[PDB]
DNA sequence: TGGACAATTCAAATATGCCCTTTTAGCCTTCTTTTGTCAATGGATTTGTG
DNA sequence: CACAAATCCATTGACAAAAGAAGGCTAAAAGGGCATATTCCTTTTGAATTGTCCA
């Protein structure tokens, strides 16, 4: 091995799980939501025909966002 | 360094891993014999005795 | 001539019993005559001569006064050897603590007397008085006075008080303690004075003062009195030269002592005042104490450049230190290193060896055989013909290196197979040529890789080499028995491309009378080197017990598998070469090899399957070339898909569908899947893609695309790695691991601009600086590995257990993961095996298993084998034959000797070389017992079913009783069937949760009719049928495979009215349709009228971290941050008082002892209620249990069984292997000492911490008398806690810290009978692993008898 | 580079540094350990004691070499006795028992 | 600072041991003078062994070395010039001069 | 002049090394087409046109 | 060259009596002069010391009783 | 009263007076004992010889 | 088979050199003593203890 193949393979490693990650954190299984599970609004059509099975509507997605870029 | 006729092929393993099948042309003409020097030092010191 | 190492404190009179004299004098040498002068620290007359048998002026100068002392100056006349065995001592002015017995991990100057150690260290600063039995009229000893109260004192009582100050103090109050009667009194008013803290440090204190009384030490030895100096060539004074001088810091550190102790004794003799004197004394404790240890204490004392000095306790320790850098790991004669290259001509058992290596390593050979050979009249004459290298040398040369193996041993020597054996053929050139076959065990490749040589002198020596360490020995992994001389690159390409087919090449057609015929065609030209043709082959098969009978058909092959075929030994079958032959079915081909014919055979087809596959991959001309990485043409159509789909996105987060966030995580998915669809286009597009004519029309074959043929084969390359060449490489990951969100949508045929190449640069450094920092981690997990399990060896034959973990095949939802083969290969059973009728037994119990008894097993499918195993041996000090299994770099089973510790930390260690080097991470409900029902956060309706339905996700079914308890409680799936509804309380058998799991379902909300909206067969969904029941079933076209025509339209089922006009959603302005999933078979077609919970279709429906410190996590047996916690003890659990700070929890036996407490600290979940009859070492709660419990609780077969699998689950994670044999060796060290919960009948006390096989081998001599055992706890360590405490000290002292690891063995009065590997390396003696075993069980014998 | 004998260290009686003043190899701990990985006893034995830092056993293996008789009478490595007088430099009697 | 942590020490070699070749050119000259002064005569090769330090302790002034045979020490002396006579002629001194090197 | 290992540009992905060594060999092409033209005295009118 | 010894270790079972077997096998041929029980061709002492071990005739128990005898008559002329 | 909680601590990867005196070990050389190079003197053992 | 003559075995004397001890010469090296005042230095990781709470 050369320090240039093992470097590939930890790279390739440092890719594919966080790809892999970004890509679980997309839902597509149909359990349908109609309400805002944070509030209660209805989640419109354009935002659950995006994501087939979004739990909640869009400003509280955004706050819950905000929420975890704080990490806690 | 020197450029010089490569061809990309496995040859009877004498370019198994990371090796290289270098011809007697290369050293026949004289390619990539390189010249270094070295400085040797002899010092005449002053014994106790 | 010497048995055993005691160590023990030095009194002050053994101090002067080694010494030869008294240091006074500060001063070294003379400056001028370079005669030590006396009497300083070098010193003739102290510490012996100079120059050889020779007293200092001159007066002596021969052998004849050997032994006599010079009159003028005393030196006696013997061996300058001598100066590195005398030593000297500075009789100190002033008592001094011996700073190791002071400030360490307990203070053992401490609590000896029990005195927390700030008031020691201001005693000994002289910053207070101390009583030291003055008179018990007022005060009590320990009482720290300072001025103000002392001299209150001293008004008080004048005299009877005494009051001592620094070192004289504690050095006075040691002698004044007494051990028998204050051991007594500890442990009675211990025994007296119960609590829980209070008795275990009581007990500690105790341990020590019985140590210590056991022992033959004095307490009063720990403050020094008189202090030894090393001898002078152990700290040298050497000159460099131009009239510098190199001193070790011993002679700075021993120089400030001598001139703070002459001072002192100047100011004692003066009659200096107080603080003079006080000041004086408590700085040359300071001197003493750097020369014991610098930084230890406050302040380093650094020397004539800033650096700090290296004092006497450094000099042992650490990895610059005597032990590690120096006692273990010599440097040696007879060696050298040089380049490897790669000799593809030499056999598996030899490596080419300069000459004028050869020559160099081998001077004493060549003296001595041309002495004899008479070519030389002495050694000088001799000496003069090798360095002039006359002819005769260089035959005598190859005459000596006949049939003497040379070492050779790469850099970082990761397990065993890193050091081999092999013969030397003398090589012009200054390279070592070492074989192809060798480079994957060695880990070498020829990028300027350089080997070392080492030569066998001793005849067992070169008998050890040839006949263990030789390469053609050493063709299986130890770690797995498969095979290590597996062929890497141009081998496995060589034979792929050899054993190959055209469709209509030259010579297709033919029938051969044999392969001699296929090869003299091919030589010849006539047929193509991959031609289908019969040829026919005669197989010779070992049907018989050991005979090979023949048989010979006409095979449809080809002309290379035919002219492959004359390279397979007889006893292979022909269905081994008939395929492309990739790396895998290679390894297979040579692994089965060795399997049925033996090592010898396989040794040499080993060789010839490589030169032949060298041979014809020469004759391939395989080359690589810029035509040959094709890219796709579905790559610009359907990267222009991707960025559309990217910019639609985009402009839905300009309206505010969707967030930042999720707009980046869809970017991120549509950017991967575009990826996806452009690899496997190229792939489909590459590796087929070579469509010819037959004769014949036309027709598709397998390419021979060259950088696909070298992916394919195995040889090099992969699908991956070939995508980013013609393919799109990807989504580049910053360092942090958060994906960028713009891919770099070329390859490497095509350019890159100069954001694409800097981008992507990002990885290709975090991934580089990562594996040359990866280096110091994986050496450092294999050398704990290899000291807790140095000690450990296969030390008998069997045992005579019947003990094994139950090895089932480790399945996950299926078909196994890892076959019952596999994981019982080779281990031996520790029951007899009943087929599954339980009729007779497959294979009884003393059986290894083979891969034949294996198969037979396998064949009869069985599923659970009780196989014996080392962590469940017998062994008393070691470990049986049997216990342990079969071996792997020998097929048999293992030989008593097999220091089976390092092979398991080694197997466990080199594999961490590929694991990474951070983290990372990745059918219904039967009621019990009585109770009502009763839920939350439900929101269901009743269906056409009449049922209750519950639309809701989370929400939980409870079995409350009418007192208001929880008394069941079970999830409660999505869209479930409630037969029952709310409230009614149930008894048993009434199962009020039902469903169909398997299908994801769809169910209904509203009630009206049915359509299918935005539906379309052959774009969105398909018109499918199933013949089962004949009705047609949809399923929507899924993206993955349906066409691009709707590829971005919606289908699903619309639910509108009679009437033609939506059914509109409770409180939401929307219509209520259904957009399906792909996969979804829907039921219910047009047309029909369906109301609420009416499932539609059918729907097809775990974060194991993996790094390597999740190795190391595991092994050092940590506690998780949420353990699991477990039911002691057997029978019913029950509440307490809530939330005392935390809730109360017990356990209630049916019988027994009852009222088993447990802070159960309620913010973290409970399973349990108070009316479950729960069962021992099961959860409570859930989450990752630590492994203590697990031992503790369920069993020592449950703590094996949980680590082999969880550290076995991170091997294959990465795609390792590993026997588990090499796991189960190092949980038995780890679990390898057991507490005391019972004193029993034997001498132990009642918490106490002893060796499992000290105590057991105590207790089974008594009950083997009339008198009863003891009783005992398994304790648990991990591979570093469990090592440092080990019987040895020198064991210890090597590995860990050393300072602690010997002050307490000083106390200890431990002596060290040095059996096991380590301690014998250290003091250079025999192993009592191998060829060392057998000798030392003689002296084991000659000893005790 | 190939060494079979030369200079020495000064305080551990040992080979010297790499290729600059003729040093030896080193034999570090991974290369024992793979020695005692196999049962290679004598040959773990004579690198660490006759080849490396012994000195009586140094200078007998040389002659009973070049006279033929390949076998070393091992002894006491230098290295060891130098700890043990470290170790008894500070307060610690370390002794070695009876034979 | 041109190492992984080497030290001034582990350069500073030991002037002071013999060369391993040394010590079996002096053990080969020990067998050398063996194989001279057993050939040689009774009284000659007994007085070459007691006058020099021949395996024994140190020598002695030819005084005391002839005082074992009584003979004044001129004797003596006149008896180790024939020895030196026997060593002369190239019978019994090719493997000594062979260590005399040049 | 030199024999190097196919199996090392695909593993590795360094695949401007075959570029180079195409571009080096039509580079050379050029060389030895005006080397048969300054070695048979080839009429400078026609070395500029080439 | 001789390059494998798993007759040996079949031979003389455990494959490390093996090596100590050959030890002393070896060490009595080239220290004491003995007849090696088998044609030498160019060979070392442990070569030959192996290849008496494959045809079955040192079998360290062997060893032991031809030293014996050895002692014997080395003692028979012990008067 | 007794038992959790949280910081502290430790092992592991270049440069500052001096006047004078006095006594000691280093050395330097020459006698004298102690050895060692030469110059002759008788006497066994050998060879000379009829 | 006997009378005679040349080379070694020991000395012995002188005497020549040499080193072993001796007596002096000499640099070195260690003491010894100072008198306007001046009065304070120059990372992270894990765990075993130990002060500080809490129920
Ligand atoms: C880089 C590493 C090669 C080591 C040389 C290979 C071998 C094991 C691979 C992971 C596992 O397969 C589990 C999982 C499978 C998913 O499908 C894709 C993601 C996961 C996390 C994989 C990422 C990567 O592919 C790994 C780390
Ligand atoms: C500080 C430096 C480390 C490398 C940077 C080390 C490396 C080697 C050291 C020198 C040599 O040892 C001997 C040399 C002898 C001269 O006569 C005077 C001293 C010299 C200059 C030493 C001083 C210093 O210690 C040096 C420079
Ligand atoms: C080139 C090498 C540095 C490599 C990093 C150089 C720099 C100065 C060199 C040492 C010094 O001269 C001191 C000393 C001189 C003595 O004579 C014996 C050799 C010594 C040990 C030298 C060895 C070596 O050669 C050194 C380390
Ligand atoms: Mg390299
Ligand atoms: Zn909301
Ligand atoms: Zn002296
Ligand atoms: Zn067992």
């Amino acid at each position: 091995s050369d320090e240039a193949d093992e470097a590939y393979s930890v790279t390739e490693q440092l890719t594919m799980t966080g790809i892999n990650r970004i890509r679980q954190k997309i839902n597509a299984h149909g359990i349908p939501v109609y309400l805002c599970e944070a509030c209660g609004n209805p989640i419109p059509e354009a935002r659950r025909k995006i994501f087939p099975g979004v739990t909640l509507c869009v400003e509280c997605q955004a706050y819950q966002e905000r929420q975890r870029k704080h990490y806690a | 360094g020197q450029n010089m006729r490569v061809a990309f092929m496995p040859w009877n393993g004498y370019n198994f891993e990371d090796s290289i099948l270098v011809s007697e042309r290369v050293v026949q003409e004289d390619r990539f014999t390189t010249i270094h020097i070295q400085e040797l030092a002899c010092v005449s010191r002053d014994t106790k005795l | 001539e010497f048995d055993a190492i005691k160590i023990a404190l030095a009194s002050p009179d053994m101090i002067r019993s080694w010494s030869f004299g008294e240091v006074k004098k500060p001063e070294t040498i003379n400056y001028r005559t370079f005669k030590p002068e006396r009497d300083g620290l070098f010193c003739a007359r102290i510490f012996g001569p100079v120059k050889d048998y020779e007293c200092l002026c001159g007066k002596y100068k021969r052998l004849k006064h050997r032994g006599v002392i010079c009159e003028k100056c005393g030196v006696e006349v013997t061996q300058t050897k001598v100066r590195r065995e005398r030593m000297g001592h500075i009789e100190l002015a002033s008592p001094t603590a011996h700073i190791w017995f002071l400030k360490s991990l307990p203070s053992r100057i401490g609590l000896l007397l029990d005195m927390p150690l700030r008031d020691i260290e201001r005693v000994l600063y002289f910053e207070s008085y101390v009583v030291i039995e003055g008179g018990m009229t007022n005060l009590e000893r320990q009482q720290i006075l300072t001025e103000e109260q002392y001299l209150d004192a001293l008004e008080e009582f004048g005299d009877e008080f005494d009051a001592k100050m620094g070192a004289e103090a504690i050095q006075a109050l040691l002698k004044s303690m007494d051990l028998e009667q204050e051991c007594e009194q500890l442990r009675e008013e211990l025994n007296e004075t119960n609590s829980e803290t209070k008795r275990k440090k009581l007990t500690k204190r105790i341990k020590l003062l019985e140590a210590f009384v056991q022992s033959g030490n004095k307490p009063e030895w720990m403050i020094l009195t008189v202090l030894p100096v090393l001898p002078p060539d152990l700290r040298p004074l050497v000159p460099l030269d131009g009239g510098r001088f190199a001193t070790s810091d011993l002679n700075d550190l021993y120089r400030r002592v001598i001139n703070r102790n002459n001072r002192l004794k100047r100011l004692l003799d003066l009659a200096a005042p107080d603080i003079i004197v006080r000041n004086e004394k408590r700085m040359l404790q300071e001197a003493v104490d750097a020369l014991l240890d610098n930084g230890r204490r406050g302040r380093a004392i650094t020397g004539s450049n800033k650096r700090p000095l290296k004092s006497l306790a450094d000099m042992i320790k650490g990895k610059q230190g005597r032990f590690r850098q120096n006692l273990l790991g010599k440097r040696v004669d007879y060696s050298g290193r040089s380049v490897i290259t790669v000799g593809p001509y030499l056999r598996l058992h030899q490596c080419g060896l300069p000459k004028k290596m050869a020559l160099e390593l081998f001077k004493p050979f060549i003296y001595g055989k041309l002495e004899l050979r008479g070519l030389a009249t002495t050694i000088k004459a001799a000496k003069k013909m090798v360095e002039r290298e006359e002819a005769v040398v260089w035959d005598i040369l190859d005459e000596v290196i006949r049939e003497h193996p040379v070492l050779l041993n790469r850099a970082p020597t990761l397990h065993r197979l890193g050091i081999q054996a092999f013969e030397p053929v003398l090589i012009e050139g200054k390279a070592i040529q070492l074989h192809p076959l060798v480079c994957a065990a060695y880990n070498a490749d020829f990028d300027g890789d350089q080997m070392a040589v080492h030569v066998p002198l001793t005849l067992e020596a070169q008998l050890e080499a040839r006949a263990l360490m030789m390469s053609t020995n050493n063709i299986l992994s130890p770690a797995n028995g498969e095979p290590i001389i597996v062929p890497s690159q141009d081998v496995v390409l060589g034979l792929y491309y050899m054993t190959r087919d055209c469709v209509n090449a030259k010579g297709e057609g033919m029938v051969l009378t044999g392969p001699k015929e296929a090869e003299r065609l091919y030589r010849s030209g006539l047929a193509s080197l991959h031609a289908r043709v019969k040829v026919r082959i005669t197989e010779y098969e070992k049907d018989a017990n050991g005979e090979l009978v023949a048989k010979t058909s006409l095979k449809d092959t080809t002309v290379g598998r035919a002219i492959l075929w004359m390279i397979v030994p007889k006893g292979l079958p022909y269905s081994i070469v008939n395929q492309a032959l990739g790396k895998k079915a290679i390894s297979k081909m040579l692994n089965t090899c060795y399997r049925i014919l033996g090592l010898k055979p396989t040794v040499i087809f080993a060789d010839q399957i490589m030169y032949t596959g060298f041979a014809y991959a020469a004759r391939s001309g395989a080359s690589v070339g810029i035509d040959d990485m094709v890219i796709p043409e579905k790559k610009h159509e359907i990267i222009s898909e991707a960025e559309a789909e990217v910019a639609e996105i985009q402009e839905q987060f300009q309206s505010g569908l969707v967030t930042a966030g999720e707009r980046y995580n869809k970017v991120i998915d549509i950017w991967a899947a575009a990826n996806d669809r452009v690899s496997k286009a190229m792939m489909d597009n590459l590796q087929t893609e070579t469509v010819i004519n037959r004769d014949g029309q036309e027709e598709k074959q397998v390419s021979f695309n060259s950088i696909y043929m070298m992916a394919d084969s195995g040889a090099r390359g992969s699908a991956a790695q070939i995508r980013q060449l013609a393919g799109m490489r990807g989504l580049m990951a910053k360092p942090d691991g958060s994906i960028i969100e713009t891919p770099i949508t070329a390859n490497f045929r095509e350019g890159l601009n100069v954001l694409q190449y800097f981008i992507s640069t990002h990885g290709a450094r975090k991934g580089l600086a990562d594996t040359a920092l990866k280096t110091a981690n994986s050496g450092y997990l294999t050398r704990r590995l290899v000291d807790v399990a140095q000690d450990l060896v296969v030390t008998e034959d069997d045992c005579g257990t019947h003990e094994g973990i139950m090895m089932t095949p480790v399945i996950e939802g299926g078909d196994v993961k890892e076959p019952l083969r596999d994981r019982v290969l080779g281990r031996v059973t520790a029951e007899d095996v009943l087929k599954p009728g339980t009729a007779d037994i497959l294979v009884p119990r003393n059986t290894l298993l083979h891969e034949q008894w294996c198969d037979l097993l396998e064949e009869n499918s069985v599923d659970a084998v009780k196989v014996r195993s080392v962590v469940s041996c017998d062994t008393d000090f070691g470990v049986c034959a049997h216990c342990y299994g079969r071996d792997l770099a020998r097929g048999h089973i293992i030989n008593k000797g097999e220091a089976i510790g390092v092979i398991a930390a080694q197997s466990i260690g080199e594999p961490g070389t590929q694991l990474t080097m951070r983290t990372f991470h990745i059918s219904s409900i039967q009621v019990k017992n009585k109770g009502s029902i009763k839920l939350s956060n439900v929101k269901s309706v009743v269906n056409s079913s009449g049922k209750l339905v519950i639309t809701s996700r989370n929400t939980e079914l409870k079995l409350i009783d009418e007192f208001g308890r929880t008394k069941e409680s079970y999830k409660v799936p999505y869209g479930a069937v409630l037969a029952k509804g709310d409230g009614e309380q149930v008894a048993g058998g009434e199962t009020v949760a039902n469903w169909d799991p398997h299908t994801m379902p769809v169910i209904t909300e509203v009630s009206g009719f049915v359509r299918f909206t935005d539906m379309i067969d052959g774009q969105t969904i398909t018109r499918q049928t199933d013949e089962l029941t004949g009705l047609s079933s949809l399923v929507v076209l899924d993206s993955a495979e349906r066409t691009a025509g709707g590829k971005d339209l919606r289908p699903a089922l619309k639910i509108v009215d009679a009437q033609g006009n939506d059914v509109l959603i409770p409180g939401t302005d929307m219509p209520a349709q259904y957009f399906l999933p792909g996969k979804a078979i829907v039921q219910l077609e047009d047309g029909v009228q369906i109301s609420s919970g009416d499932t539609l279709a059918r729907i097809p429906q775990k974060d194991i971290t993996g790094g390597l410190p999740r190795v190391a996590d595991l092994f050092e047996a940590r506690r998780p941050k949420e353990p699991a916690i477990l039911a002691e003890i057997s029978g019913i659990v029950s509440f307490g008082k809530e939330t005392k700070g935390k809730r109360r929890l017990v356990i209630t036996p049916v019988d027994g002892s009852d009222p088993y407490e447990e802070m159960i600290p309620k913010w973290r979940q409970l399973n349990v209620f108070e009316g479950e009859r729960v069962e021992r070492g099961d959860v409570i709660s859930d989450g990752p249990e630590a492994p203590h419990d697990i031992l503790r609780l369920r069993g020592v077969h449950a703590v094996t069984r949980y680590i082999v699998n969880e550290v076995q689950d991170v091997y294959r994670l990465q795609g390792v292997k590993i026997n588990d044999k090499h796991i189960e060796v190092i949980v038995r060290q780890m679990l390898r000492k057991a507490t005391i919960v019972n004193a029993g009948s034997s001498d132990f006390l009642e918490g106490e911490q002893v060796e499992y096989s000290r105590v057991k081998i105590a207790n089974r001599e008594l009950e083997a008398n009339g008198k009863v055992g003891a009783t005992y706890s398994r304790d648990l360590l991990g591979i570093t806690k469990a090592s440092l405490a080990t019987e040895s000290f020198i064991s210890a002292a090597s590995f860990q810290e050393t300072t602690r690891v010997l002050t307490e063995a000083a106390v200890a009065g431990k002596r060290d009978e040095l059996r096991g590997l380590k301690e014998n390396v250290i003091v250079g003696r025999l192993i009592p692993a191998g060829t060392g075993y057998a000798y030392h069980q003689d002296r084991m014998r000659r000893r005790a008898a | 580079h190939a060494r079979s004998t030369g200079s020495y260290s000064l305080v551990t009686q040992q080979p010297l540094g790499g290729k600059a003043q003729f040093g030896g190899q080193r034999f570090g701990e991974m290369e024992v350990w793979a020695l005692e990985a196999y049962g290679a006893a004598y040959t773990l034995q004579e690198m660490l004691t006759v080849k490396s830092d012994d000195v009586n056993g140094r200078t007998k293996m040389y002659k009973n070499i070049v006279d033929g008789n390949h076998q070393m009478e091992p002894g006491m490595p230098e290295s060891f006795n130098v700890l043990l007088k470290e170790i008894r430099s500070l307060g610690i009697n370390i002794e070695l028992e009876d034979e | 600072g041109d190492d992984e942590d080497s030290h001034l020490g582990d350069f500073i070699e030991d002037t002071t041991l013999e060369l391993p070749l040394d010590s079996a050119t002096t053990e080969s000259l020990r067998a050398a003078t063996h194989d001279v002064l057993a050939g040689l005569t009774a009284r000659e090769a007994k007085v070459l062994r007691m006058r020099f330090g021949i395996d024994m302790n140190t020598d002695y002034t030819l005084e005391e070395v002839g005082k074992q045979f009584d003979v004044t020490r001129e004797r003596i002396r006149q008896i180790e010039a024939k020895a030196l006579r026997k060593l002369r002629h190239p019978s019994r001194s090719e493997v000594l001069r062979s260590f005399l090197d040049d | 002049d030199i024999v190097l290992n196919p199996l090392g540009v695909p593993s590795r992905m360094n695949i401007g090394q075959i570029l180079e060594t195409h571009l080096g060999m039509a580079a050379k092409g050029i060389g030895d087409k005006i080397n048969a033209m300054l070695k048979q005295q080839q009429e400078v009118a026609k070395l500029r046109e080439f | 060259a001789r390059v494998t010894v798993q007759d040996a270790v079949e031979k003389i079972g455990n494959r490390f009596d093996l090596v100590l077997v050959a030890a002393r096998r070896a060490r009595q041929m080239q220290v004491g002069g003995k007849d090696p029980l088998v044609p030498e061709e160019n060979d070392k002492t442990t070569v030959i010391a192996l290849r008496e071990i494959e045809e079955g005739l040192i079998n360290n128990q062997i060893l032991d009783v031809r030293e014996r005898q050895e002692q014997q008559e080395q003692e028979a002329a012990e008067l």
